[PDB]
């Protein structure tokens, strides 16, 4: 959007996907533990745009808050050991179930800039996700539906499935959900294209944690009015998660 | 428009 | 065991801008 830079270190788990030729923004991620990084299916494998990306192909830069300069001494770029997609990922149809997690070649140091976002367990999914109260997203994706120079960050509410289903032809799932404001709420914001597989973080207020409760997924345009972001459900999938995470690491 | 990468990586 | 706790804010006690706009949210 409509969103603002966002201030040094407010969003230390935010991961750049970069693409190794040519150069340039693949998409956002976000860090789970000094070695798991977890976006969106869809930035690695859309058949319809012959997108199919192997780990060789790419690169994960952390740590970051410029968008396309090299930041010395603060940001680390590390290699993929491998890609997981969800098995159940949907993109025939509604990407449902948009998820994958991309495991490090090494283990990533951490820093002042550079630190792992909480994941939900069931009871924080369940006190968090409700309609009105609301998320944050981060991203350097379109600043409209030109690129920022660097981070950008915006608060949006969650929408209630009834709207969310209301605004839309697709098919929507219990594997997703939506944000952003109304037409009738005035304020507006959200995230768009080159935003995606990044992160929709809330403040837990029980524990002050942040928690990654949504990845950025699709959208009809950006920021239209009457229309919404959607975003993975990641307490939904997270049995999958986890499953990956102990199986393979 | 990207600043060149280290050639390590 | 830290994860959620940001460097530069949590772990001194600092607030960012506008996380509390999402406090009041809550
Ligand atoms: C397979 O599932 C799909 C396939 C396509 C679409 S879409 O609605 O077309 N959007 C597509 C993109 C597109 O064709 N838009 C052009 C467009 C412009 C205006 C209107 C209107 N009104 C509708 C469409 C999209 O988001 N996706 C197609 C494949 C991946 C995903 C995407 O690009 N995601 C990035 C993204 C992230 C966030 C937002 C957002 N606004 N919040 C938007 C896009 C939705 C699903 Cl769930
Ligand atoms: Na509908
Ligand atoms: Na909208």
């Amino acid at each position: 959007v409509e969103g603002s830079d966002a201030e040094i270190g407010m969003s230390p788990w935010q991961v750049m996907l970069f693409r190794k030729s040519p150069q340039e923004l693949l998409c956002g991620a976000s860090l789970i533990s000094d070695r798991w990084v977890l976006t969106a299916a869809h930035c690695l494998l859309y058949p319809p745009w012959d997108k199919n990306f192997t780990e060789n192909d790419l690169l994960v830069r952390i740590g970051k808050h410029s968008r396309t300069r090299y930041e010395r001494n603060i940001e680390k770029i590390s290699m993929l050991e491998k890609i997981y997609i969800h098995p159940r990922y949907n993109w025939r149809e509604n990407l449902d179930r948009d998820i994958a997690l991309m495991k490090l070649k090494k283990p990533v140091a951490f820093s002042d800039y550079i630190h792992p976002v909480c994941l939900p367990d069931r009871e924080t999914a369940a006190s968090l996700l409700q309609a009105g109260y609301k998320g944050r997203v981060t991203g350097w994706g379109n600043l409209k539906e030109g690129q920022p120079s660097v981070l950008q960050v915006v608060n949006l509410p969650i929408v209630e499935r009834p709207v969310c289903k209301d605004s839309t032809r697709i098919r929507i799932t219990d594997n997703m959900f939506c944000a952003g404001y109304k037409p009738d709420e005035g304020k507006r914001g959200d995230a768009c294209e080159g935003d995606s597989g990044g992160p929709f973080v809330m403040k837990s207020p029980f524990n002050n944690r942040w928690y990654q409760m949504g990845i950025v997924s699709w959208g009809e345009g950006c920021d239209r009015d009457g229309k919404y972001g959607f975003y993975t459900h990641v307490f939904r999938l997270k049995k999958w998660i986890q499953k990956v995470i102990d199986q393979f690491g | 428009d990207f600043e060149e990468i280290p050639e390590e990586y | 065991a830290d994860c959620g706790l940001r460097p530069l804010f949590e772990k001194k006690s600092l607030e960012d801008k506008t996380e509390r706009e999402l406090l009041e949210s809550y």
